[PDB]
Order: C-alpha cells, then structure tokens, then sequence
C-alpha cells in the first residue's frame, strides 16, 4: 500500500509553524496526497520513457511527462532542468 | 448506546473460560460511560480555551481541493481519504 | 466539508 | 472502514468520533483524539474485567456478578480513585 | 529527502525503470513545493476557522488530570501507542 | 487463510517450483481440513479427560492475588512476554 | 518452522473447541499441520520434476494424495 | 534441588562485580523456594475448582495419533513434539 | 532446560514444570505455566538481586550480605509486602 | 495422556 | 558529533560527560554514563513539563509560569520527593 | 551552563503549543542542575569506594596501539574513535 | 562465531565474491585471535590504571537509591533504552 | 559499519578480562575487529583476481597475508 | 591514557 513517510510529514507539520497544534488525520491525510502526486508524475515519467526506449528516467522524461500533461503542468510549472 | 458487546469482547480476551451476568455488565456498561463523559467534559473544557489554530485533515482537504486542479484534486482527495479512514 | 466518504475512487 | 484495528482496538473509535460530536463536546476533533479515547477505555475496561475475573475465580465461580466488581475495585488502590466505592 | 519513498512508488508502477542522480533531487524539489503550498493553505485556512478542538493532546491531559497515579501513566501509554499504529499503518 | 506460509514451505522443498493460481486455494484447503479434524478430536478428548489442570490463567490470577501493586503489574508483564517467546520462536 | 502459531492459537478458541488452551496446544498443532503442508507440496513437487515442469497446478496434487497410501486416507480424493 | 546457580547467574546480569555470601545466598534460595510455593499452591486452588475442558498438547498429540494414519501419525508427532520442546 | 532459553530466561523451566506435577498441585499442566512462573520468579529474583547490590555499594561493600538484602527489602514499599521482614 | 520424548526422529522417511 | 542523536535524545550527551570530568566527580569516566545520565535528565524535565502544562491549561493559560510547576510538583506523589516544595 | 535551550526543545515535544516565563524556565534548568549534581556526586561515592579495574575505550585503544603495528594501529584507532564519539 | 558479520564484511567490498567453508573458519579464527589479545592486553591495562571510573552501573545506582518509586523505574527504564540505542 | 557489538560486549564482560566494562569499551572494540576482517577480506580478492575465481579458498587468505606485511605480524601464517 | 577525536581518518585508505 502506502509507502510514504507519515512520521516526517507530521514533524514538517509542526517545524515551519504553519500552526502549533495538528491533528493527526492532517499528516496522514497529506502524504497520501503528497506520494498520490509522486505516483501520478513519476507513471508518466516512466511512459516519457517508453517512446525512448530506456530503462532509466532522467530530467528530459519528467520535463516532457510534465508539460503533456495539461493538469500537472498548472501545478508544478514547467519543469526546468 | 452500549459498550456491552465490546466489553464481552475484550473480557474473552483476558478471561476466555469466564462470563458476566446481566448486572455485572451493566455496570461495566455505566463505568464506561461515566469515564466517557468525564474525560470528553474535560476535554471539552481544554478544547474551549485554547484560541490557537488546529490544522486537521479537513483544513488539508480543503487545501488540495483549492491547490490541485480538477482531475488531480478529486483523486488526491479520495488517497487522503481512503488513508484517513484506515 | 467534512471528511465525507462519497469522495472516494471504485 | 478498519479505523479500530488499524489503532489495535476492539473498542469503536468510529462511534466514539461521533459521540465527541453528537454531545457537542466540541464542533472540530482532530482524528487521533477517538483513537486515543478508546484505547484509554478499552484499557480501563480490560484492567477492571481481569480484577473482577481473578476475583470470580478466587472466590470459585466460572461467571463474574456485581460483588466480584466490587471486590476488584475496593481492592485496588488506584481503581477505586476513579470510581468510588462500586454499588451492589 | 523523500527520496528513498520515491525510489520505492517508482517500483509500485516501473520495477523495471531505474533513475537519474538528478532526476532524483527535481522528484525531490515537487514534492517539497506541493507540501509547502499545501501547508502554507492549510496554514491559512486553520487560522481562519477559529472553532474549538479537541486533538489527542486534550484527551491525554484529561487523562493525566482524571485518572489517578500509575492507572493514568499506564493510559497514556495506551492512548500513545493506538495514535501511533493509527498514523504509522 | 495460510495461503503465505503454504507459500514457504514449498520455497523450502522445491524454491524455484511455483503455485497454481487455484492450488493454493487446494492446498490451503486442507489445511483447514486437517485443523477443524484435529481440533474436534481435541475437543471430545479434553471434554472427556476431567483432571484439573494448570495454564498460565492459574498463574497470572494467582500472581495478581499474591503480588502487591505494580510489582504484580511487572511481574504479569514479564509472565506473559516469556510465553509469547516461547510460542513465537 | 514457518506455520502461524498465533493464529492457530485463537482458532482453537474462536470455534469452542474449548475454552481454555495450553499454549502447548498450538505450538503443537502449528507443527503438525507444517509437517503435512511439507510431506505434501514435496510430493507435488516430485510429480512435476518428474514430469517436466516448474509449476504445481491441481493435477500434480491430485497425482500425489492419490498416489499416496497414507495421504488418500488422510484428505481423501482430490477434485479439480 | 537448589535455584542458587539461576539467581548467581541473574545477579552476575545485573551486578557482575558484586559477589554474595552464604548466608545471603541462602536467604534468596528460601525467598524463591517460598514465593514458588505461594504461587503453586494458589494455582492448584484455582483450577481445583474449575471444571471447564482444556486442549492441551497432550490432547493434540492423542489427536494426531488418531487422526494420521501410520507413518503420518509418528513422524506428526515427532515433528510437533520438537516445536514443544524446544 | 531446552526451552528455558527459547522463553528468555536463565531459570530453570524443565525443573519448574517438573515440580509442578512433582508436588501434587496438579495432574496436568499446560505449557505456558512453567514457562510464566519461571519467568516471574526470574523478575523477583532480579528485582531483590539489583536492590541489595545497590544497597551493598551504598554501604562501600562489594558483596551482598543478608544485612543488605534486608534493608533493601524494608526500603522497598511492594518488596516488603511480599516477604515481609527479611531475618538475619 | 503422556508428552514423552521417546517420540523423536532422526533420518527417517 | 552526533552522540545525543544516536541514543534518542535531546539533552546534550557531550556536555554531559564534559560536566562529570570537569566537576572532578571521578577521573575516568565510562562511555554509557553520560549517556544514561542525559536520558535520565530529560526523562525529568518531560515529566515535570508535561504535568506542568497541564495544569497550565487545566487553568486557561497557553504560558507556564512558576505556580504551573509547583502545583504540578505537589499534586505528583513521585515528584514532590526530589524536589520537594518548589518555590516561587 | 544552562539547559535552558534543551529544556524546551523537550518543552516543544510535549506541549507544542505552550510557553514558559523567564521566571520558570529559570526553575526548570535550576531543577535540573540540582538533580545532575545529586546524581553525580552519588556516583561519585559509588566509584570511588569500588576498588577493581575497569575496561574503557580508553584501554581498548591503548591496546590497539600496543598490539596492531603501523598502519594498522593507526587507521584501527580511527575506525573505533569513529564508531564511539558518532563522528562522520 | 563471527562467520555471518564476515559474510556483510566481505560484501561491503566483494559481493560478487563466495567463501569455502574451511576459509571462513580461518577468518573465524583471527578475529577469535584478536579479540584474545586485545581482550587480554586490555585486562593487563585495566589492572595497571587503578582510578575510580564511573560507568552507567553507578548512575544506575544512583538513580535507584536518590529518585523515589515508580518515577526510579522509569528513569532506570529511559537511562537502558539509552544506552541500548548508542550500543546498537 | 556492520558488527555484533552486543556479543563482543557478553564476551568481554565474562568477567575473565575484568568485571565492570564500560560500554564504550565493545563498541571500540568491534569496529577494530571489522575493520581487520575488512582488510584482511579485501585482499583476498584482490589475490584472487590473479587466481581468477568467484570464490575465496584458504589458499588465497593465505596469499594475501603473507604478501602483507602488517598483517603477517600480526597473525600467523595461515595454515 | 588518550582518547583524542585528532586520530580519526579523512585521508586515503593505505597499503
């Protein structure tokens, strides 16, 4: 299942004073999200990669993946390298 | 309403060869309770003065659907909240 | 909102 | 929904949740405080369920009734700190 | 880092794929930013409610203030290791 | 549902030897079989047999009766974590 | 020995066989249902070796309980 | 029959550099000798009285007996009789 | 004693299961019970050995006397309860 | 009755 | 570098072994001491801060003050016995 | 000279979200000063009366050098000092 | 034996590498050798330093005779655990 | 950086040596014995590139410390 | 009786 670190989510949490208090649904909830993101990008990634012909992802396969993707893009910039 | 059957439940645990008769558990039923209440009337009492912000997982959610677009925010809201519910 | 659980994925 | 066992619990940390809210204890409850409060009550169920056991048993019976409660609460020190003095 | 948790979502969808020492550190770099975004909302939002709540840290003072001697140590205890399965599943 | 440990036995006789996608479903059932077989012949024994006899109830019951305050709580504790050595090696 | 020991342990009060067990009962019990997921998938094993393969399906089971005297007599016959 | 050596062992665990003399040794080979009396007689009283059946491996062991047939049966309870043991 | 090591513990199991049956205080035992009560005496044997020493050096010695397995026996509020006074 | 070690193999079938 | 964080700690490992060659408590000092003495230290300072903000919300405040530690250390049967009274 | 800084790093574990005055944290680190030295000068008692030798790293190390000769001695005495100060 | 931590050695330098079954004995036998006499060479030095030392048996110690009750427990217990971590 | 501290640690403690040992002491004295696994191993493929297997036999331990000259002070010659 | 962090190793592995 879920391979993110939830311990360390709750700590940043807590670390650069969003707030004092958290609730913690609030860090177990957020690596999901976080590591929903690093599932989703890194799937097309690998893809980027399939019009290649690799077995290796470098900056160029995420770059490409990235901006194809019209969603992401809004999200994260275009990815520079 | 009861604690009864998880009660029972945890008594097979520790005394599996062992029961519990009708008014003997109700009064594990109202020990119980009457913790339950006290513990939440002070914990109320706590919660009531304290003026600081919470973050908790509905102010996270509330988050991804604002930050996520579209597509991206309905799944990550259904990642988060199959995560939070188990 | 709350945590509602009409917002998951079959 | 596995929220009682994900947490180790028999004890409902659904219901708890709810009762939290339902008794307007207060309007937000962050997701760890129903997990911890029935973990507390699960404990306290079971350390007086094994007093009131042992009890029953000491006294040589196979099914605990109000007395044996009684017995377990009375003679523990903290126990009866909590309670009072059980009745009947 | 998030990087060793990258290396194995990576293996839940590409066993096959490897990744770049650098490809890396950009995987790295978007999920710092989604977190310091999503917290800095988070952030917002929290400080716009102004509801009472009632977190774990109240039910274990509660439970210090109610509970008697080593009875409430022992809940604690209890309360502490439930919370912690819960978020460490 | 031993359907894991079944898994094991045969990566322990023959490693690189696989598993019907129904077969472990075969094997697991007569597992199942053989335990309900068992325990119902345990069943009618015990039921028959009648002589008192001492686990590890007697001892803990005894030694929260004999045992004084968290003495008797530590002493439980170690009890009990020798057991599950014991059962779990 | 690889069989779930904790497990066995609360099947055998789960289904009230009895309601008190000696933690011997399970301890015991896990062995003896290991040694004949052994015995078994050694001989499945045996029937595909035997036969050019490397993979055990129903009918290499089904050739070993059936084959074996002890074995038929103990789960009877196989069916696919 | 003495536990001196298993409480000499136990303390060389705790305090390797302190040593114990006679008499002392003495004093908790007693203190040992009359809790385990303490503690088996409390157990025999309670199951004395408890009249509920029991599974244990002595039961299992006859069940295997009777349940495997033949070479099944001696090497089940050979293989069971070592996870017992040790 | 096999299985003494298997538990976690320097206290005899074999020899405490044997005298269990030995002593008449039951027919049968389960295998559990040698196993816990072995480890329970091995806690208080602990428990009495870690204060007497810590009572000895207190007092500048290097080896435990019945004075110091008294005193830590006194000086201890649930130690005393189970013994007693310790007598020299 | 009787858990006795009596019942143990070395190098059989 | 690092000593703190390998045994779990916040308190300062180093500076600890430092204070007990310093203050000429003995001449050779064992690695485990200071590390153990730390981890004893914070155990401390947990235990007094956490009743000590306990009572300070129990009594509406968000700040420890010196009463919030003395009232915490009087109604603690284990801590009064250290430190006895504390005074403000 | 004061663990003032610690104190509330162990404060900001427990009860993120509560302060302390200068007044209190003033007793906090007095608190824990006075604790160091009973522990200390107890210690102290206890090593100085206790007459027998003692293996530390320190003659681990001396060994090292007396019985590994050259390169070996000196890059040895590196993988120990390593291993016991968690330097990198 | 020290035959599977040679193994994870071997590996840090040479994975693809395999060793006999009587060359692991011979590597066995070194590190029994110097062990030996380091062990040794350590006892000759340890006789010869003759200064008090404080190890963690005497902070230990201390803690059980100056902290009062269960709160001398848990100290005991965190002190252990600390020690525990900075050994494994 | 991989050794068993805590059983150097019941050896040294045995009481042959001396009786109190600080806990320093098994640590230091563990990651020596690695460190001369580690050296000694290291050269026994290295010796074993001119044998050319995949596979250490005593012969090739046997080489490597004889041709060092540190280590050969310190063991014997291999047998 | 010495135990300086002076003798640790940031230079080459030797021969």
């Amino acid at each position: 299942g879920l391979q993110f670190p939830v311990g360390r989510i709750a700590r940043f949490l807590k670390a650069g004073k969003y707030a004092e208090r958290v609730g913690a649904g609030a860090p177990v909830y957020l690596a999901a999200v976080l590591e929903y993101l690093a599932a989703e990008v890194l799937e097309l990634a690998g893809n980027a990669a399939r019009d290649n012909k690799k077995t290796r992802i470098v900056p160029r396969h995420i770059q490409l993946a990235v901006r194809n993707d019209e969603e992401l893009s809004k999200l994260l910039g275009d990815v520079t390298i | 309403e009861t604690y009864k059957i998880y009660i029972f439940k945890v008594l097979k645990q520790v005394h599996p060869d062992i029961g519990i008769s009708s008014k003997a558990m109700g009064i594990m039923n109202s020990f119980i309770n009457d913790i339950f209440e006290k513990l939440a009337q002070e914990s109320s009492k706590l919660a009531r003065y304290n003026k600081k912000p919470t973050i908790t997982s509905r102010e996270i959610q509330t988050a991804v659907r604002l930050v996520l677009p579209g597509e991206l925010a309905k799944h990550a809201v259904s990642e988060g909240t199959k995560a939070v519910t188990k | 909102e709350e945590d509602a659980e009409d917002d998951n994925d079959e």
